[PDB]
RNA sequence: GGAUUUUUGGAGCAGGGAGAUGGAAUAGGAGCUUGCUCCGUCCACUCCACGCAUCGACCUGGUAUUGCAGUACCUCCAGGAACGGUGC
């Protein structure tokens, strides 16, 4: 019931939307789109592209 | 369109000039959209002023009040219509 | 008699302070208010009860705020 | 597109509350479909109980969110 | 019989006689504590009118109720979790009900909001120190059997029985 | 039956006169406009002159010169001149 | 020409709103009409320092709105 | 156009009714004349002020221009407005 | 219709509103200054008569006391705003 | 059809002072963790000016009424302020 949402197809879409949506909140960069957000959130251990000494590991972590 | 018009005669929470929730079961819309709101009560938050007294909420009902339009901050669904 | 229109016109231009709602008197030289009372001064300066504080400028304000108006 | 009515009301003593908490102590004298109550021998009532004679006061319906009877008219 | 939210949600939630949120469902029998959050938040009051359950427990989480009936039905004992999911919770009223023993007042105390209850017509009620009982274990109690509550009972509540 | 006396034909009154007036404002009844009305319009929004701010509490008075205070922030006012 | 006609291209469309006392809420309104009146839905809204409360079928009103934001995947000059 | 809401407010006109106005003058009491722009004259009413000391004027002229609400005749539940 | 929004590009241009016609046809990012003491910094993408505008790169900041207050600062890119929460819309800040 | 009654908004904000009075286990900085010093968010007690008055409901005991009608709310004395917003 509450474990499918709109889009998400109870196991064919995920929520990336919020997490990119805080992480424009965060950054606020006039170009930080669909390459920039699907390579962030597609690698593992990369040198990320925003800085983890800031509440952006928190963001991710949320 | 007339959006509320299919979420009218049900217990709804509308919202208030003061951030009050208001169930009534409402009837109706117009062009200024004042609320005609039957068997409609109110309930605010009774401030404590402090914290180690707790935020609650004393019960007021009207029956039946004529908000006038200058008081929705919006209308929700918080009962099914009886 | 000096209504609106005439008093505003000549006051538009001329620096005026003009008190928001909040505090907010602007000093500066008006672009144009019409009837739609919308201001726009041009190199007009923030003051907070009287005190010249900001540099904007020419900057329109919506006439919600308005106050008063005054040509210094 | 409607004037208000105030008609038997008229020329007689009201006691109002307008915005900032103040009343205005006074005979309905004159208005306008905008409401614009004009009250002569209208006295301003404050927070505090000092009150001042206005002379006339063309109150308008702007801010005054009440007004009292003294009579029946 | 199955007490289901079919008679939940087709009971009558609406003016009560204090002008109260109301939720009657006379005339059922039910004997089946289940299915009932399902007033959503807009209900205070959950009357049981001409039913048979076994005991008093099975409600859920209301944080507002404000009047239950479970009178004319079948409650031996007194169940625990009641007032975390009653805070609001001052009428409960169970009379014409068997509760039998001072041992079916051991969650009874444990509320800060009961004030105005009932529990008449049980085997409970003739025995000596009964309302004493009720006068020591229920502190912020107005209107017990129809009548207030008196601070000489409190006394002699909490002075015997030490 | 008895015919109106327009809140403009107060202030246009007020204005021929040339009279010094102190007004009333909105959620504040502390300050208090005082000053004269050069002209008007059909809109009641007050044009004021030599007007200055007057304060209850505070006790002083900004003044302005020929000031255009809002329109819909007006209650009424006491001719003090 | 009006930017209400602007966000009359709204329906379907994730938005977020913040309100008149102090609210900010993410919704899916559910339709727009030309006093900027446009009814929430699924929404999760928090006014001054509040919760996150949901409202599956709820009416933001207009003038007591303060600021909207569209979707990222929306052509502005498009909709407007 | 016209407004069941004011056929609504002619209903509760002319009776004892409860209006709740902005900074909480609350008049419980006759609203005698109301006109569709709300302007509601109330009769022998008892307004609060939100004071607490809720006392009882007569011939009240309460706009409903602050007016947050109104507690009409609860026996026209079933008007013809909504039916 | 016609020579009526003929007039409305006249009157938002050679008007009152000539912050945000220059804020459109320069694309600048311009201060909208709300009555509520919330500084949103960003260009204007949709104007009209009531000062209704629509900001690209939009950021929104507070006075927020936890003490001295700090600048709550965010940035959502597009956002539109109607302009009865709106005090002015300013052609030029200095940053 | 954004100007004095409703939908292009007057909305925002901040809780009066102090005592070698105190709590932050998982959460603040520096003196480079522990110890200890000072420092920019509350509540409990106490001092002022229980932040100040009104009224309403209620708890306390005494006290007047035995009565039929659709309620803003119906006793009187006295205490206490557990609760609400109105003027500063």
């Amino acid at each position: 019931l509450v474990e499918f949402t709109d889009e998400e197809g109870y196991g064919r879409y995920l929520d990336l939307h919020d997490c990119y949506l805080k992480y424009i909140n965060l950054k606020a960069s006039e170009k930080l789109d669909y390459i920039t957000y699907l390579s962030i959130f597609d690698q593992l251990f990369d040198i990320p592209k925003e800085r983890k000494n800031a509440e952006y590991k928190r963001y991710l972590e949320m | 369109s007339s959006k509320m018009l299919q979420h009218i005669d049900y217990r709804m929470r509308c919202i208030l000039q003061d951030g009050r929730i208001f169930i009534g079961t409402f009837k109706a819309f117009d062009k200024h959209m004042n609320l005609i709101l039957c068997d409609c009560d109110e309930f605010r938050k009774i401030k404590p002023k402090n914290s180690k007294q707790a935020e609650r909420e004393e019960k007021r009902v009207l029956g039946l009040v004529l908000l006038r339009g200058e008081n929705l901050v919006s209308m929700t669904v918080e009962g099914p219509p009886p | 008699p000096l209504n609106p229109k005439p008093f505003l016109n000549g006051l538009t231009g001329k620096p005026v302070m003009v008190k928001l709602k909040w505090g907010m008197e602007y000093k500066g030289y008006l672009v144009s208010v019409d009837g739609y009372m919308n201001m726009q001064l041009a190199n007009t300066e923030e003051y907070i009860d009287g005190a010249l504080s900001g540099h904007l400028g020419e900057v329109l304000i919506r006439c919600n705020n308005v106050l008063y108006i005054r040509g210094v | 597109a409607h004037p208000p009515e105030l008609k038997k009301f008229m020329d007689k003593k009201l006691s109002l509350k307008l915005n900032g908490g103040r009343h205005v102590q006074g005979i309905l004298r004159g208005f306008d479909p905008f409401m614009n109550l004009v009250i002569d021998e209208c006295v301003e009532m404050a927070t505090s109980g000092q009150q001042n004679n206005i002379g006339m006061v063309v109150i308008r319906g702007n801010s005054i969110i009440m007004l009292e009877a003294l009579e029946r008219v | 019989v199955k007490l289901t939210a079919e008679l939940i949600e087709q009971a009558a939630q609406y003016t009560n006689a204090v002008r109260d949120r109301e939720l009657d469902l006379r005339g059922y029998k039910i004997p089946v504590i289940e299915n009932l959050g399902a007033t959503l938040d807009q209900f205070d009051a959950i009357d049981f009118s001409d039913n048979e359950i076994r005991k008093l427990d099975g409600f859920p989480l209301l944080r507002r109720l404000k009047t239950l009936l479970v009178n004319n039905n079948r409650i031996c004992r007194i169940g625990e979790g009641l007032d975390q999911a009653l805070p609001c919770l001052t009428e409960l009223i169970l009379t014409n009900n068997s509760l039998v023993e001072l041992g079916d007042l051991d969650p009874l105390a444990s509320l800060k909001s009961l004030t105005y209850l009932s529990i008449l017509r049980n085997p409970v009620t003739n025995k000596k120190h009964y309302r004493l009982y009720v006068i020591y274990k229920v502190p912020q109690v107005r209107v017990l059997d129809f009548q207030k509550v008196k601070l000489k009972e409190r006394q002699e509540a909490e002075k015997m029985f030490k | 039956q008895k015919v109106m006396v327009q809140p403009i034909n107060l202030i246009f009154r007020y204005l021929q006169n040339r009279s010094r007036i102190q007004v009333w404002l909105y959620e504040q009844v502390n300050m208090r406009i005082e000053g004269c009305i050069i002209g008007f319009d059909e809109y009641m929004n007050l044009v004021l002159d030599d007007a200055e701010e007057i304060h209850s509490k505070t006790k002083s008075r900004k003044q302005l010169g020929r000031i255009m205070l809002k329109g819909d922030n007006i209650t009424l006012l006491q001719s003090v001149s | 020409m009006k930017l209400v006609r602007f966000l009359m291209k709204l329906s379907h469309e994730t938005v977020t709103i913040e309100l008149k006392n102090g609210t900010q809420v993410h919704g899916t309104i559910t339709g727009v009409d030309v006093s900027m009146n446009t009814h929430l839905k699924a929404v999760k809204m928090t006014l001054k320092n509040r919760e996150p409360v949901q409202l599956e079928t709820l009416s933001i009103r207009g003038n007591n709105i303060r600021y909207f934001i569209l979707p990222d995947s929306l052509p502005l000059d498009t909709l407007l | 156009s016209i407004g069941v809401p004011i056929k609504v407010l002619h209903e509760a006109e002319g009776h004892i009714v409860t209006c709740e106005t902005n900074t909480g003058e609350v008049y419980r009491g006759k609203l005698i004349e109301a006109e569709d722009n709300m302007n509601c004259q109330m009769s022998n009413i008892t307004v609060t002020y939100r004071d607490g000391r809720v006392a009882q004027l007569e011939q009240v002229y309460i706009r409903g221009s602050k007016i947050r609400f109104l507690i009409l005749p609860d026996m026209l539940k079933n008007a013809p407005m909504l039916k | 219709p016609e020579e009526l929004q003929k007039r409305e590009e006249e009157e938002f241009n050679t008007g009152p509103l000539s912050v945000l016609t220059q804020s459109v046809k320069n694309n600048t990012q311009v201060l909208i200054n709300c009555r509520n003491n919330k500084k949103l910094l960003g260009r204007v993408k949709a104007f009209d008569r009531h000062c209704n505008m629509v900001l690209e790169n939009v950021k929104e900041m507070w006075t927020e006391v936890p003490s001295k207050p700090v600048n709550k600062d965010r940035y959502i890119s597009k956002m539109f705003l109607r302009g009865d929460s709106v005090i002015v819309v300013l052609r030029n800040p200095l940053i």
